[PDB]
RNA sequence: GAUGUGUGCU
DNA sequence: TCTGAATCTCTTCCAGCACACATCAGGACG
DNA sequence: CGTCCTTTCGGAAGAGATTCAGA
């Protein structure tokens, strides 16, 4: 069963595979998070709470006072979306915290308190997010693009390779914490551990062993697997654990209980271990002189004098074994540093350490983070135990401590945010496990390893960074405190706050002004990862492995959409069905695979949770049930592809789009594109202009009915019901009374958006598709956006495409068009542009706007009206005057050069005791009464409905109907009646009237006030103008079109139509093509597109001649159902019995252009099925039809491929490319031409071209470059005389810009002068 | 500069100076109060830090920030680097009498037009058109002159004509990467806002049309006319200044034309008749009455100048098609004919350009180079050769290549399993297998479709090379190779990791089946591997053309001989297989050092100073030598700079 | 005018 | 215990062009 | 308003500066 505006044109669908899961909300990503920073969390966490409760209750330096947070809420906006839009102005929320301050008393630490206050404090206004994801920040509408980055925890890198140049791989353990400082740990060629931090410079990292408070003795414990050797009757043997003995040389004769087991010199075999395990033999002899090469464990003093014999860690001899004997030293508890496996990386690293005590390794830690400062105790004290110690300095936060647990292979995921002893302990274990050849080390671009963090989070973190500068200022405030007079806001200041909020959101790296010029932009901009912005990388210093598309990218992030240049691969976009994990890790569905069937349960696996199975392919064949129809089927394992048995896998992907984003999914045939050609695609695609007439792609992909609705440019029903009134310019639905309120039912009404003017200058619009007394439902378009058909996004138009070369007018990738195509005016577009006028009060006196223009004709003045500003429908030009500006000496507001334009809307500001100009409020005069028309609808269909009520009120009890509208609408309530509660309900009736009506009256009242507000301007200015004049743009030769196959090219024709090739029946084609394009760059889902085009056309000119000499319903029927089954096994199945005669012949009317063909990416239309669909037309089943030459009459010499493409306009316009340049003004301090187009400025002969005319040897076109059309002032207009006096000669001087270079060295201490 | 408002706009050089005067005039009040040492001590050392910071601000430890927390421009930060003095305002600089806009095509034009808008020519040349409506009295002051031009009144047009006549004006493309990337054109006023670009110089520029722009800039006085036509105008040209190679190359178009005319098909509308000349051809073709793939007797003379410079005429009867007789009608006199005697593809019409420019010289090459585009894209057109999708055939075998080719990693895979073969063997016999079965798979669908159109030839049935279109716009090299002709009919291969290691199970599909969803993510690797790297390496190879341009920057000819009996020892390179470089390309065009010995030895070939040339190095081929002492220009004894004996050939000219 | 950010195009 | 060779800091540069926006000492006491 | 005030995804040379290990 279909859906309302589905039954009218529905797209035939070519896909083959059903669709376990829908395509999720598509920008969920800025809504989530938004709606949980700002929402109300009891427990804290995460949001504005978590800010809140992490930094109060605050107190002071114990002076018995505190203020602590009670909650928070936030206010009404004083505007609402589009009244900030218009004035200019943020669309926030105030944020008002019920803060208290507790006051205890002198002796009373836990006592009752001195005195109790509270109240709720203005900290704060911050801004909303729009219904869409968006924030509007000063009138302009902002994306805050998700971020891609490092998550917190520890990560052992290596550095393989390119150190020391001896191809020796270091190794690293860096710990990154959410907020705080690093703790790099790293290896040095000759295997010693050195610590650093904050990247600062190395120093052996048991200098921080022992500034955490430990003895040489306790670290050589804490590392080093201990040796024990014996004092005994004699020769000392040594206890032995036979594994130790795993990989070397025999040292000596290796004997048990006297009998030999190895031999000098000899390898010792697994064998011989295994033997001795069998033997269980642990005391063996040793000779004494082997142990010359050990280092000791614990320090040793004597029994006797208790002086030191060998403190911990220093190498043993023959005269130290007699020292330890004659003192009688049994144990001797030594190292065992294994060459291979159990390196002696601890002890050497002590060996380097200078600092000897606690105290010691404190300084040297202090001397290294803040240098050429006298040390102390508590100074160094202090501050490592505020490095990594301390809660208020340091966070791992909830993610960083459970990367840090996960990565030790701790069990509990929760725990402390800051370090501890055996956090770091634990690192620096792991680090020379990784050393010794256990262990592996982990990618940095693995998408286990890269979280994602969205707007909900860097705003809540901005908004604690205001907090912390808030109780700075607080705690300081609260300590000279005059007490019993002091309410929690004296203290309290929103400028932090304010200022911190309004940096981020305003101007920062991820906070972006939307790309905004067709549906398809501005939701692949919400949904897009940048892996640049603040607290990550950046383009130029970005190497090639972060740009690469790791195999854990399946599913998450698109591998085919991503810009081109300087940042390709830091800026990817999100998958369709991707998630966020709660954590921020990327993941994305799979059905489950049970015993040997797909399940239809989806399990959301994230990047490290998918590695450890095996993931069917996404198109795997299923028979009725989930059983894959081949024993070994393709799928992925560990990042790893191959094929495998078909019982192995245990889940399979969800669907066949899931890998692409979702610009690259609307890509008809996206399977045959080349994918250097399919991101061109993606891109191009994301850059088309919404055109003077939407229409429908014959060939899409499925996708364009989400695209198009989840975007928001369209008036989407909020609940069913009947259309009730359809105007351009607003609908009203009457609901559904299964989905009224109980009380005031009513109906809603939708205020159409008319031509108004969107970021990039381009007309955004809606226009109803529904019509008067017609049904609709739930979540169904109303009204179509900029570039939408029918609720379907429709970025270009379909032309009929003829792939020939062409007298070589589509030479390299240009394209020619015909001129039907610019007389149809389907590639005409809109574009307002908004020109301001600001009124200053500059000196000798202010600037007012009157027409009063000295040295002016009166063609000038001729349009301004008397108040001095255009009048609304003036078709101006370029030089008009468009608003009359007078400086006391006159700056009035003109057109630009070559801009022209209808103007459609003036529009005046002022601020405050200016007291108006008639024009000031005959303006907006307009808006009170579109407010008004509003407002009166609504009352007049509630006491409509009131006076039904009074009147089904009378028709029970005495019925009067006769009667009761004769005498006017008032007096209606007590005719012939009891005085029952229905009378009582009558009474409460009249007075509810009266309250209506006043109500109604207040809140118009509101409304005028909100308009008629005062709407403070920037200081120094009176009063702002901004007129909007509306141009169209047709095509023309030079302004790109594309494909959406990456086939782009510059219209280098309009050919008359007469000229175009025609076929046998006379109809020219639209557009002609290169064929040379196709093969170089494989992007031959052009051609398929092209010849499916071609099928769909076929079938809707069958139905358009059918419907033409009008044939009965039954026909029409029996041909559309024929289109609609269409041969292979597809999934569409629709069935037009269940149409309702007319639904069907609706159906038809909207075919008759052609038949939408659907192809879903990787699951699309086959050839066998294209050319099916083209014997159902008429149409020869090659594609290839027989062209004739329009001017010469004659065939083309071989059948040409016609067909139809949607072509796209991109905005790269060439009236916006064009400039030109004789003389303009010229810089001020470097006196050369100014640059760009808006200036009138001059094309920049760079350095690059001085060297190809230095090569050509033009000595005279380079002097002529470089002085006189450029810096020498003097003869630069000797030039423009000569010029104009008919000689043609310079006399050059030197360029103004060296003097400027001399003065500027010479302006340093340096002396440099001119010679003789 | 008063910013937009009543305040003033931040200068970091103010910041600096207000900064050094603070801690300055402080500091003599308090040498004047005869404050106690330490505090004028650090009054001092703040005013050296102030000093520090506007001379060179950063060199110091940490730069000081004034507003935004950027370090603030000092006076040592304007004179270097690339927002510096030097680099910006003092080797290269904006310029007046320019524009820019997006260049088409303009198929029509000769080598030395392009085609200005008619918009962009009237502000680029306005003071030449003032002075004008001021010479002919049309107008009489500026005044009146420059509201004439603003309402463009129908008299700045023609007036806009002449002053446009014989003007050339440059035109340049973004990146110059060499020096063909400006050259002078004569303009052609054109409707539109595209300027519009012939064809035959967007292989010197790099240019494609499909979005780039160009930049026009006009020479004012009257030597850089004399240059922009003597020096840089597009006709002067047509070799390559970085080695003797031609520049003018017809591409991808003209050259599909010309090869599918200059082809013949074994039947044809008339086959058998002898024509009489290439004029009949062409009425022949034009009528209908044969096919321009025929295979026709001809009556042609062609000249050839075996005399002193004197054309002498033989009048033949060759055996050719009715294409390559209706080609001869604008392949100049000189030629021989067995130049358009074959099937032109893009190498045959460079070299017969290439030819013609070495025989006549530079003006019949230059007519020669656009008759050559017009009549090749002509008949490319009247061809329709256009690109289906029956046209990407796959073989017949690429299934069984295939599934023998799976069978055999099968049988590897079960050795593996018994052990026999450990990974690493196991991993390069399934490589090696693979790469085979994909070079089967090229073979058979390349056989399939050169070889493929059968055509009865008036008797029973014959072979003949196909008149498939993507084998012909390959075989043509127009535009296509045989890599990509495969990857669109073959098999698509071994894909590669992002690392570089080749994924053990190939693609095994192409763009006219479809890839998988697992087969086209396995792409992207590579896909995207060689565009991060094309975007990485711009920004690299700039900065090598810059080091280079600025280390030698001055080396001027500055002498015409100086004298060496030194030089180099020209070999021709050889490194264990096929010769590298022949002796010829290595020696051609530079003059010989010592009098090269005949291999009859003690006789001299070749004088001590002779600038070679082609026919000399043809002489050093016959005797056969293969050593010649040839002077180079690091042996030169000139001093700043080069005599022009110890360089040769200009090889432009 | 300077700087920064971002997008895009070559 | 005077000295050439191997490590350690810190300097400098990293393709060209067009177009949107933002911010311009501002913080604060008088 | 006027007016006074103070962090950390780089690779080469080359120039200290040390270390060293050596007679
Ligand atoms: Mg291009
Ligand atoms: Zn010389």
């Amino acid at each position: 069963v279909y859906s309302y505006t589905e039954k009218k044109r529905i797209r035939k669908d070519f896909g083959k595979r059903p669709q376990v899961l829908d395509v999720p909300y598509l920008l969920s990503i800025q809504l989530d998070s938004f709606q949980k920073f700002i929402e109300q969390d009891p427990e804290g966490q995460y949001g504005l709470e978590a800010a809140f409760r992490s930094v109060f209750p605050i107190q002071s330096y114990s002076g018995n006072s505190e203020l602590q947070y009670v909650s928070y809420r936030l206010g009404e906006p004083v505007f609402d979306v589009q009244e900030c839009q218009i004035r200019g102005v943020t669309y926030s929320a105030p944020l008002r915290v019920k803060l208290r301050l507790v006051i205890y008393e002198r002796e009373a630490p836990e006592g009752t308190v001195k005195d109790i206050k509270e109240q709720e404090v203005y900290m704060g206004e911050i801004p909303l997010m729009t219904d869409n994801g968006t924030f509007v920040i000063n009138g302009t509408e902002r994306v805050i693009v998700s971020q891609l980055h490092r998550s917190p925890g520890v990560f052992f890198d290596s550095d393989k390779g390119k150190t020391h140049s001896s191809g020796k791989v270091l190794y690293n353990a860096r710990i990154i914490p959410y907020r705080g400082s690093w703790l790099d740990f790293e290896f040095d060629p000759k295997d010693n551990l050195f610590v650093r931090i904050d990247r600062r410079r190395k120093l052996p990292a048991t200098i921080i062993l022992r500034a955490l408070n430990y003895t040489t003795e306790q670290i050589l414990d804490l590392f080093f697997e201990k040796v024990i050797f014996e004092i005994r009757d004699n020769k000392l043997q040594m206890e032995l654990v036979p594994e130790r003995l795993r990989g070397e040389t025999a040292s000596f004769d290796i004997e048990a209980n006297g009998k030999v087991y190895v031999e000098k010199g000899r390898r010792i075999t697994a064998r011989h271990i295994r033997q001795l395990e069998k033997d269980d033999v642990k005391l063996i002899e040793v000779p004494v002189e082997y142990i010359a090469g050990k280092v000791v464990a614990k320090d040793y003093i004597d029994e006797s004098t208790g002086e030191l014999i060998c403190a911990a860690n220093m190498e043993l001899s023959l005269d130290l074994l007699a020292k330890l004997s004659q003192s009688g030293h049994k144990r001797i508890e030594t190292l065992f540093t294994n060459d291979l496996d159990h390196g002696p990386y601890i002890s050497e690293t002590l060996r380097v350490d200078p600092t000897n005590d606690r105290l010691s390794a404190l300084v040297e830690i202090y001397r290294m983070m803040r240098p050429g400062e006298p040390p102390t105790r508590e100074a160094a004290e202090s501050l490592f135990e505020n490095l990594f110690f301390s809660e208020d300095r340091y966070d791992l936060s909830a993610v960083g401590r459970m990367k840090f647990n996960r990565s030790l292979l701790r069990e509990e995921i929760e725990g402390s945010g800051i370090l501890s002893k055996d956090d770091i302990i634990d690192v620096m274990k792991k680090l020379i496990d990784i050393r010794n050849g256990k262990g592996e080390v982990d990618d940095i671009d693995h998408l286990g390893n890269r979280r994602i963090r969205s707007v909900g989070e860097m705003a809540e973190n901005q908004f604690r960074v205001g907090l912390v500068r808030v109780e700075r200022a607080v705690k300081e405030r609260l300590s000279l405190g005059d007490l019993d007079t002091l309410m929690p806001q004296d203290m309290i200041n929103a400028k932090p706050i304010s200022a911190a909020v309004k940096e981020f959101f305003g101007s920062s790296q991820l906070s972006q002004f939307m790309d905004q010029n067709n549906p398809l932009s501005e939701i692949t901009h919400k949904r897009r990862i940048s892996a640049l912005g603040p607290g990550g990388l950046t383009r130029e210093r970005a190497g090639f492995e972060v740009r690469d598309v790791h195999p854990t990218h399946y599913g998450r992030v698109c591998p085919i959409e991503t810009p081109e240049g300087p940042n390709i691969g830091l800026i990817n976009s999100l998958s369709v069905y991707a998630q966020t994990n709660e954590y921020g890790f990327l993941e994305t569905p799979y059905r489950k695979v049970t015993d040997g069937v797909v399940t239809d349960e989806i399990h959301y696996l994230s990047a490290i949770e998918e590695g450890n199975y095996v993931i069917a392919q996404a198109n795997s064949n299923l028979d009725e049930e989930g059983h894959f129809v081949e024993d070994l089927v393709t799928c992925r394992s560990k990042g790893e592809s191959s094929l495998f048995s078909r019982d192995q896998v245990d889940y399979m992907d969800v669907s066949t789009q899931q890998v692409v984003s979702v610009g690259a999914s609307l890509i008809p045939f996206l399977e045959h594109d080349d994918a250097n050609r399919a991101l061109m695609g993606a891109n191009m695609q994301r850059q088309a202009v919404p055109t003077l007439r939407a229409d429908k792609p014959l060939v899409g992909t499925g996708m364009e009915r989400a695209v198009a609705v989840d975007s928001g440019v369209t008036a989407v029903a909020k609940r069913g019901g009947v259309v009730q009134y359809v105007d351009a310019s607003r609908i009203v639905i009457k609901v559904n009374e299964d989905e009224m309120y109980p009380g005031e039912a009513g109906i809603d009404i939708y205020n159409l958006t008319k031509y108004t003017r969107s970021n990039q200058n381009t007309c955004i619009n809606q226009m109803p598709c529904v019509s008067l007394g017609e049904p609709v439902e739930r979540g169904d378009v109303l009204a179509d956006g900029p570039s939408t058909d029918l609720g379907e996004l429709a970025l270009g138009q379909n032309m009929r495409v003829a792939f020939m070369p062409w007298n070589g007018y589509n030479f390299e990738d240009s394209i020619l068009v015909s001129e039907r195509v610019v007389q149809e005016d389907r590639f005409t577009t809109i574009h307002i542009q908004e020109l301001a006028c600001v009124s200053r009060d500059t000196k000798l006196g202010p600037e007012e706007i009157t027409a009063d223009i000295p040295n002016v004709g009166e063609a000038a003045l001729s349009k301004l009206d008397e108040s001095g500003i255009v009048y609304i429908g003036a078709e101006v030009t370029g030089g008009d005057i468009l608003v009359g500006k007078v400086t006391p000496k006159d700056s009035s507001l003109r057109v630009p050069n070559g801009v022209s334009g209808t103007v459609i809307d003036v529009q005046v500001f002022t601020r405050d005791g200016v007291e108006k100009d008639k024009r000031a409020l005959e303006i907006e005069e307009m808006q009170l009464k579109q407010a008004k028309k509003d407002l009166s609808e609504e009352l007049q269909i509630l006491e409509a409905g009131l006076f039904s009520r009074i009147r089904a009120v009378l028709v029970a009890g005495g019925v009067e109907a006769e009667k009761l509208d004769k005498l006017p609408r008032d007096r209606w309530l007590e005719l012939g009646l009891t005085d029952e509660e229905k009378q009582n309900q009558l009474e409460q009736l009249a007075e509810q009237y009266d309250e209506l009506k006043h109500e109604f009256e207040k809140k118009l009242e509101a409304k005028r006030r909100k308009i008629t507000q005062g709407d403070d301007l920037a200081p120094g200015v009176l009063k702002i103008v901004k007129v909007y004049l509306a141009v169209k743009r047709r095509i023309q030769p030079g302004d790109k079109m594309a494909g959406r196959h990456g086939n782009k090219g510059v219209i280098s024709k309009i050919n008359p139509i007469e000229d175009m090739p025609y076929d046998e029946n006379g109809t020219p084609v639209d557009i002609v093509l290169n064929p040379l394009g196709v093969p170089s760059r494989m992007n031959i889902g052009q051609i398929l597109e092209t010849h499916l085009g071609m099928a769909a056309k076929g079938i809707g000119d069958k139905i358009n001649a059918m419907l033409k000499q009008q044939q009965e319903v039954a026909k029409l029927r029996e041909f559309i159902q024929r289109a609609y089954d269409l041969g292979a096994d597809v999934r569409q199945k629709v069935d037009l019995s269940t149409f309702s005669d007319e639904e069907v012949m609706r159906l038809a009317e909207n075919l008759r252009k052609g038949m939408p063909i659907a192809t879903p990416v990787f699951d699309g239309a086959k050839e066998a099925e294209i050319k099916e669909l083209l014997k159902l037309g008429d149409l020869p089943t090659s594609g290839q039809i027989r062209l004739y030459d329009g001017r010469t009459g004659e065939q083309f010499e071989r059948p040409v491929t016609v067909g139809y493409m949607y072509m796209l306009k991109l905005n790269h316009l060439v009236d916006d490319k064009m400039h030109a340049r004789s003389t303009g003004s010229y810089s001020l301090v470097t006196q050369q031409p100014l640059g760009g187009k808006a200036q009138f400025g001059g094309q920049r002969f760079g350095e690059m071209e001085v060297w190809a005319l230095e090569a050509y040897g033009a000595a005279y076109t380079l002097q002529e470059m470089l002085t006189v059309k450029s810096d020498d002032v003097n003869g630069r207009t000797k030039m423009y005389k000569n010029i104009v006096d008919g000689n043609h000669q310079m006399e050059p001087g030197m360029p103004e810009s060296f003097n400027v270079l001399l003065k500027e060295i010479r302006s340093l201490g340096i002396n440099i002068e001119l010679e003789d | 500069v008063p910013l937009d408002g009543g305040r003033f706009a931040t200068s970091d050089l103010n910041d600096l100076y207000r900064r050094v005067i603070n801690r300055n005039n402080r500091l003599k009040r308090l040498l004047d109060l005869a404050a106690p040492d330490i505090i004028v001590r650090n009054e001092k050392r703040m005013l050296q830090e102030a000093v520090d910071a506007l001379l060179d601000n950063g060199r110091r430890g940490r730069a000081i920030t004034g507003s935004n927390k950027r370090p603030l421009k000092s006076l040592a930060d304007m004179i270097k680097g690339k927002q510096g003095r030097f680099r910006q305002n003092l080797l290269g600089k904006r310029v007046d009498y320019s524009g820019r806009s997006v260049i088409t095509v303009g198929p029509y034009l000769r080598l030395h037009q392009c085609g200005l808008p008619k918009k962009m020519a009237l502000e680029l040349f306005k003071p030449f058109i003032y002075g004008k409506l001021e010479l002919r009295g049309l107008a009489t002051t500026i005044k009146a002159a420059k509201k004439m031009v603003e309402r463009e009144e129908a008299v700045v047009w023609d007036i806009l004509d002449e002053v446009i006549r014989e003007h050339p004006v440059l035109l340049n493309r973004a990146p110059t990467l060499h020096r063909l990337g400006i050259q002078a054109f004569e303009p052609v006023l054109i409707e539109g806002k595209a300027i519009q670009l012939h064809p035959l110089v967007c292989a010197a520029y790099n240019a494609d049309f499909d979005g780039d722009q160009m930049a026009v800039h006009v020479p004012l006085t009257l030597e850089a006319q004399l240059e922009a036509r003597a020096l840089m105008m597009s006709t002067n040209n047509i070799l390559s200044p970085a080695n003797g190679e031609p520049i003018i190359v017809p591409s991808q178009d003209v050259v599909l034309g010309l090869y599918y005319m200059t082809r013949d098909c074994v039947n044809a509308k008339g086959e058998g008749m002898v024509l009489t000349g290439p004029k009949e051809a062409e009425r022949l073709y034009r009528s209908g009455l044969a096919s321009l793939h025929a295979r026709v007797k001809v009556r042609i003379t062609e000249y050839e100048k075996d005399a002193n410079g004197e054309l002498v005429a033989k009048t033949s009867l060759k055996d050719t098609t009715v294409g390559r007789a209706i080609l001869w009608m604008i392949v100049p006199k000189g030629l021989p004919y067995s130049i358009v005697n074959q099937a032109l593809g893009k190498k045959a019409i460079s070299k017969m350009l290439n030819t013609c420019y070495r025989i006549l010289g530079l003006k019949p090459t230059v007519i020669f180079a656009d008759q050559i585009m017009y009549t090749g894209f002509a008949y490319a057109a009247r061809s329709g050769a256009s690109v289906g999708i029956d046209d990407m055939v796959i073989p017949e075998k690429k299934h069984e290549i295939i599934s023998e080719a799976e069978a055999e990693v099968a049988e590897i895979q079960e050795q593996f399993q018994s052990g026999l073969v450990t990974a690493g063997e196991r991993y390069n016999k399934v490589i090696d297998i693979w790469a085979a079965a994909n070079d089967r798979v090229s073979k058979a669908m390349m056989d399939n479709l050169q070889t493929e159109t059968v055509i009865n030839r008036d008797g029973q049935e014959e072979k003949q090379v196909s008149f498939n279109s993507i084998y012909m716009m390959a075989d043509s090299g127009a535009r296509g190779s045989a890599a990509q002709i495969r990857q669109l009919a073959g098999m698509r291969g071994l894909m590669a990791k992002p690392d570089g290691s080749i994924i053990e199970t190939p693609i095994t599909a192409n763009f006219r089946e479809g890839l998988n969803v697992l087969q086209y993510f396995i792409s992207t690797h590579g896909a995207r591997k060689g565009l991060a790297d094309t975007a990485l390496k711009t920004a690299n190879s700039g900065y090598l053309t810059r080091r280079l341009v600025d280390v030698a920057q001055d080396l001027v000819v500055t002498e015409d001989d100086c004298g060496t009996h030194e030089g180099i020892m020209m070999t021709p390179v050889i490194e264990g297989g096929d010769v590298k470089e022949p002796l010829r390309d290595r020696v051609l065009g530079r003059v010989t050092a010592e009098d090269v010995l005949k291999p009859g030895t003690a006789d001299i070939l070749v004088p001590r100073n002779t600038l070679l040339h082609e026919q000399w190095c043809d002489l050093l081929e016959e005797n056969s030598v293969d050593a010649v002492k040839v002077r180079s220009v690091v042996s030169c004894d000139t001093d700043f700079g080069v005599c022009a004996h110890c360089y040769g050939r200009d090889l432009a000219r």
